[PDB]
């Protein structure tokens, strides 16, 4: 059933028991969060065997 | 507990795993903040149960 990511990761937020507005009120500091530690998992798998 | 959703045309809450569209009120919804902050957010009217009683 597609949804949108925003509004999927806001039911994740509601799974941990933080109620959704956190999500849509910090949607760009989550997603930039987000972009950062997939970031950190390249150099981490480039540098280190 | 629910989603937003239209038929195109109006607005409902519905309970996420079953299609059962319900009127949007001040009961079924909470406030948070402004208008300006959330991407994507619409505009509709909420409903309140105590202002018919208020127009009696
Ligand atoms: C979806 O994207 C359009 C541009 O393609 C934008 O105008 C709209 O505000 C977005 N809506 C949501 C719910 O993110």
């Amino acid at each position: 059933l597609q949804i949108p990511f925003a509004m999927q990761m806001a039911y994740r937020f509601n799974g941990i028991g933080v109620t959704q507005n956190v999500l849509y009120e910090n949607q760009k500091l989550i997603a930039n969060q987000f972009n950062s530690a997939i970031g950190k998992i390249q150099d981490s798998l480039s540098s280190t065997a | 507990e629910g989603v937003f959703v239209s038929n195109g045309t109006h607005w409902f809450v519905t309970q996420r795993n079953f299609y059962e569209p319900q009127i949007i009120t001040t009961d079924n919804t909470f406030v948070s903040g402004n208008c300006d902050v959330v991407i994507g957010i619409v505009n509709n009217t909420v409903y309140d149960p105590l202002q018919p009683e208020l127009d009696s």
